[PDB]
């Protein structure tokens, strides 16, 4: 179900994006950011290092994580 | 009982004390004929219409529309009712009618808003172009 | 009819109904008008949620007058140019915004009376917490996900600091054991919620016990993906008398079942446990401690201004839709 | 970007006239009269503005009832049932949420049941041969605006629907358009048609002379007329309440 | 299996190609569906060589049934048939000049096309390729309209920006995306979803900003938070292509609307004004 | 306000028959030029050659249907 994707960069980051069905996708916060303990209890499985860092307002139920390199 | 009002002219209007109740000034006056010189008979009329519709309530945010048909007249009565209601100091009348007031500026422009209200322009023609550049984050 | 006759405090009263595009639009009509744009009892309450903005502008207006300024992600990626007086702001909230270090630093060294703020995802750095220093009266603080600071500064942020409620930090990508060891050391003592998760190869035993012996009043607490806290931790926890919604999730060290014991803590709600019990075996800590909630909220509440536009329970009056 | 403006004037122009409809067909008819048209076309105005629907779909709405009972013989009875099916026609054209078939057969009081409807769709798809694209005034109006102040648009749209309230059906679409853009343009600030439009449209003032004094008599008389629903929708602020105003007793040609 | 049944006719006839195409029509719900009347409406109004014809329309009870004239294959297969050799030059630029003159043709009759993708061309055995799909057509007149358009695949970034006039560039912006794959055999931007796909965008041409797109960090769905990329190169994104092309590429993919070529600006490039008739090479 | 009646009722089956006598044209000339039974969908003796050309040959669009462990890391998938 939770679907991942590629990583692609610019110099300075690596980012990537995750999609989510729908049961987990109507949990999402409209309001704040969230933090990787959040994610993780939401279920998400990566590293450690990676940050949440804006919403797509069109379809929130897809997150966007970026790290440093 | 009642109590006998008279305006800047003398048109003696009798009205029941539970209804002048309404004007804060005149309850607290009560407490402890009268002329009103700040009052012209005509406003004072419309003033006890508006007490009296009123009189048994609880005690835009949807303006009423007894209120509303009644603030259907132009400016002139329109000011002096609002100064009226300030000077007799009653809650509800002075809200609505200043919600009236601000609903009938929303959205004109500057021009419009000066010519209607006929209000003397000043310190223009350089000074408008560095307002409107503290306005640009709108 | 000359309107122009009307008296400021009637003028005040109609301006106090409009909304912020057209109370700015009227400002330009008459100098009189002009300032009554700006006096203090219309700008209570402000609220700029995501639009792009300038320095100088957030300046003037937080000169204005403002109380709770509300400006969530943000951005403010230019240099600030001008000078103020000390704000008057208290409540602020600038949770992910995009903003310039330098720009920060020159916007949080005017404001002092701060009540309640959010510093949330953003970058940090000596200066900026030397200045914060002066803030004597932080309700509550919330740093999740900062970086870059020292030590020096931590302890004389918290020393400052004293009447702090709840605390939030959280996450951060940089710290030491020095760092959560100085934390824990200078914590204030009326702390009534706090979070530390993050931190797995720093927290340690000795600092959490320093915690629990110098604080007694902790009522929420966290300490996810925290890889050294053992059963011992658990009876840490029991000398607390206050805590209603611990969660331990993630909590590798921790074997499952010593979890029932924490039911036996008396003021107890709630415990989030998240990936360390096997799913079903929810069913059986349920059965053995069936008095709290297990899982029930998956989203933290330690100084979030927001979880709804109304920050902190204040409504903003001056918005933008 | 003027890239196709000009093309599809021309081609506009070109198609006003194929389907023009037929001036006298309304003696034909045995039990109809011009007072009915305007009877329909004031109630079908009425329920288009209940709906929030847009103006285009009125007119192309009016163009098919013209063109329709131009070619059919009907019973007084069966009229609103017409003009339900055509409005219903214009909102699936031009309209983007159109309003469903239900909420149509709700508003003639279920004088019609569905399938009447249905069936009435099929007969008017036929006889009009599925050329829905037919030219209105109204983009005409729109284009002429390009070369602009809101009230002037707002009285120019509001003479147009007057027009199209009731001797115009002799004259096309865009005479229709330049005179009652040019009638509002004098009325609100007594400005003249400029000489751009006459070379974009070859029309001059002399070619509309008759529709212009039509429009301005019938502009006179439309205050006092039996139904005022058209007035009564241009009351409110959003086409800024203009219907109020006074029409010009004599112009300055 | 592949369910369906279609009839054709044959007799005599230079076109005799013709193909019976029917439509399920269900009574007693919308009754008529708003795709089928603006499809025949805006096609019956129509007649050119590089745009299918309708010869009759057919209204039963319950069905209808559309006399369109038939052709031999679409560009899905054709491309897929020849992806390893590739397709000859100056067929590329005889089948774009069809484009062009067809698509200069509708948004000259005010017709909208907003469906262009190679599952609706269809070529013939000789060279001609013709469009179809008017489903999504509508006649404009620039008002505000429906804002969910052609395909993620091959959609502008007007609308993936949430914009609210989407007046007739974002079909030169389809045609462009289609040419790129015509000649590289490779979708250019194969999104995964809305936002993979403007991510997609800005990694082949660089971030947007002010300095390209004027009204650009104004938009709705705008947030600096993106990633900072820059423009690549040009000639590497499609390898095998000219100069020429290259630059007509440039003035045929560029962000801001109004800095965008129309149709009959195209018609008279350099590049473009080289035009050969060549015929298919596969079977059709 | 809008749920006026304008004319009350009339008679709608007398409707049903014009409606339909006035479709009863569109079955000779259907028949004459495209020589095909559209209402029953049925071909007719011929003068348009009718076959049935199977799916896979012709362009889609023809037939085109409507609209202690646990570690914090990446485990790759």
């Amino acid at each position: 179900q939770i679907y991942y994707s590629d990583k692609y960069d610019d110099e300075e980051f690596e980012y990537r994006h995750v999609m989510l069905p729908k049961d987990i996708a109507k949990l999402v916060p409209k309001t704040h950011l969230m933090s990787e303990s959040e994610w993780r209890n939401l279920g998400v499985q990566q590293s450690q290092g990676w940050v949440h860092y804006m919403i797509h307002e069109p379809e929130p139920h897809i997150l966007l994580f970026r790290r440093p390199l | 009982p009642s109590i006998k009002l008279q305006s800047s002219d003398g048109e003696i209007f009798e009205v029941d004390v539970e209804i002048a109740k309404q004007s804060v000034t005149i309850k607290t006056m009560l407490e402890d004929p009268v002329p009103l010189p700040n009052v012209n008979a005509a406003i004072l009329k419309k003033v006890i219409q508006w007490c009296t519709h009123h009189k048994d309530d609880p005690p835009t945010d949807d303006i009423p529309v007894w209120d509303q048909e009644f603030l259907k007249v132009d400016q002139g009565t329109l000011f002096e009712l609002i100064l009226a209601a300030n000077y007799l100091d009653i809650k509800g009348l002075l809200d609505v009618t200043c919600k009236t007031v601000a609903n009938m500026i929303k959205g004109k422009t500057p021009e419009e808003i000066r010519k209607t209200f006929n209000i003397k322009n000043d310190f223009t023609e350089e000074e408008e172009a560095q307002v409107r550049k503290e306005n640009q984050w709108c | 009819v000359s309107w122009d006759s009307l008296p400021d405090e009637l003028l005040l009263g109609i301006f106090s109904c409009l909304c912020l595009p057209e109370l700015l639009k009227v400002s330009g009509v008459c100098k009189r008008w002009y300032r009554l744009a700006s006096d203090e009892s219309l700008w209570q309450t402000l609220d700029l949620t995501g639009k792009n903005l300038h320095p100088d502008v957030t300046g003037r207006l937080l000169s204005q007058g403002v109380i709770a300024f509300r400006c969530p992600r943000s951005f403010m990626d230019q240099p600030l140019a001008e000078h103020f007086s000390p704000f008057r702001v208290q409540h602020m909230d600038l949770s992910n915004s995009v903003i310039e270090v330098s720009t920060l630093h020159g916007i949080l060294s005017q404001c002092s009376k701060l009540q309640n703020l959010s510093l949330e995802g953003l970058r940090l750095s000596d200066p900026i917490v030397n200045t914060l220093a002066k803030n004597s009266n932080l309700v509550r603080l919330n740093l999740s996900g900062c970086s870059g600071f020292s030590e020096f500064a931590l302890q004389t942020l918290l020393s400052s600091c004293s009447r702090l409620d709840e605390l939030n930090l959280s996450w951060c990508f940089d710290f030491t054991e020095k760092h959560v060891q100085v934390a824990v050391a200078h914590v204030s003592e009326t702390i009534t919620q706090l979070n530390l998760s993050g931190y797995r190869k720093n927290l340690q035993k000795s600092d959490l016990s320093t915690l629990v012996r110098r604080c007694p009043n902790l009522v929420h607490l966290d300490l996810s993906d925290s890889v050294m806290l053992k059963n011992d931790c658990f009876q840490e926890f029991f000398q607390l008398n206050y805590l209603q919604h611990l969660s331990l999730s993630r909590c590798y060290d921790i074997i499952p079942e010593t979890l029932l014991e924490l039911g036996e803590i008396p003021t107890l709600k709630t415990l989030q446990v998240f990936g360390i019990v096997p799913d079903g075996t929810l069913q059986l800590l349920k059965e053995a401690l069936p008095h709290l909630q297990i899982n029930c909220s998956h989203f933290t509440t330690i100084a979030r201004p927001t979880i709804n536009q109304e920050i902190w329970g204040i409504k903003c009056r001056l918005t933008l839709q | 970007v003027p890239d196709y403006h000009e093309d599809i004037h021309t081609y506009l122009r070109e198609m006003e006239v194929k389907c023009k409809p037929k001036v006298g067909y309304m003696k034909k008819q045995p039990d109809i009269t011009n007072s009915m048209r305007a009877i329909l076309v004031d109630w079908l105005v009425e329920v288009g503005e209940e709906y929030k629907l847009q103006n285009e779909t009125l007119h192309l709405a009016v163009n098919y009832i013209d063109r329709f009972l131009s070619s059919m013989s009907v019973l007084r009875g069966k009229l609103q049932l017409v003009g339900t099916a055509a409005m219903l026609l214009a909102s699936k054209f031009e309209e983007i949420y159109p309003p469903e078939v239900a909420e149509f057969v709700y508003i003639t009081d279920d004088t019609y049941t569905k399938k009447q409807v249905l069936r009435m769709e099929h007969l008017v798809l036929k006889v009009l041969t599925f050329d829905l694209a037919a030219p209105t005034v109204n983009q005409f109006l729109t284009q002429y605006f390009l070369h602009a102040n809101c009230k002037v648009e707002s009285l120019a749209m509001f003479l147009g629907e007057l027009s199209l309230i009731d001797p115009y059906l002799k004259y096309l679409p865009s005479v229709i358009a330049g005179a009652a853009f040019h009638l509002a343009l004098y009325t609100v600030t007594g400005q003249s048609w400029p000489e751009s439009l006459i070379r974009k449209t070859g029309y001059t003032l002399e070619s509309l002379k008759p529709c212009l004094m039509d429009l301005h008599q019938t502009y006179l008389k439309a205050p006092q007329h039996a139904q005022q629903s058209i007035r009564e929708k241009y009351k409110n602020s959003k086409y800024h309440g203009v219907s109020l105003l006074n029409p010009p007793e004599t112009l300055n040609l | 299996g592949t369910y369906g049944v279609v009839y054709k006719a044959r007799n005599k006839l230079t076109g005799e190609v013709v193909a019976l195409k029917k439509i399920r029509l269900d009574t007693e719900t919308e009754g008529v569906p708003s795709t089928a009347i603006r499809e025949i409406s805006l096609l019956k109004e129509l007649n050119h060589p590089n745009i299918v014809k309708l010869l009759d329309v057919i209204h039963t009870e319950n069905k209808l049934y559309l006399v369109f004239e038939f052709l031999h294959q679409d560009l899905k297969k054709f491309m897929d048939a020849s992806a390893l050799t590739g397709i000859p030059l100056p067929l590329i630029k005889s089948y774009l000049f069809q484009l062009l003159q067809g698509l200069a043709f509708c948004h000259s009759h005010r017709v909208l096309h907003r469906d262009l993708k190679p599952q609706n061309l269809l070529i013939n055995t000789e060279g001609a390729i013709k469009l179809a799909d008017f489903g999504l057509a509508r006649a404009f007149g620039v008002r505000t309209y429906t804002h969910e358009v052609v395909t993620l695949w091959y959609r502008a970034p007007e609308i993936l920006l949430g914009c609210k006039y989407y007046s007739t560039a974002v079909d030169i912006w389809s045609l462009g995306c289609i040419f790129a794959e015509m000649v590289t055999r490779r979708a250019l931007f194969p999104g995964d979803s809305e936002i993979d796909q403007l991510f997609r965008i800005f990694r082949t041409l660089g971030t947007p900003d002010e300095v390209v797109w004027p009204g650009v960090t104004s938009m709705p769905d705008y947030k600096p938070s993106f990633p900072k990329w820059a423009r690549q190169d040009f000639s590497k994104v499609v390898p095998p292509l000219d100069e020429d092309g290259r630059s007509l590429l440039s003035q045929m993919l560029h962000y801001d609307p109004n800095k965008r070529i129309s149709a009959k600006a195209a018609l008279a490039h350099p590049f473009f004004q080289d035009v050969t008739k060549p015929v298919p090479h596969l079977r059709l | 306000s809008a749920c006026r009646n304008l004319f009350g009722p009339v008679d709608h089956e007398e409707l049903t028959r014009d409606l339909e006598k006035h479709c009863r044209d569109m079955e000779e000339a259907s028949q004459r030029k495209w020589n095909f039974d559209f209402q029953n969908h049925k071909p007719l003796e011929g003068k348009y050659e009718w076959q049935e050309v199977e799916k896979g040959s012709l362009p889609e669009f023809y037939y085109r249907p409507p609209r202690a462990g646990s570690v914090e890391q990446t485990p790759k998938k």
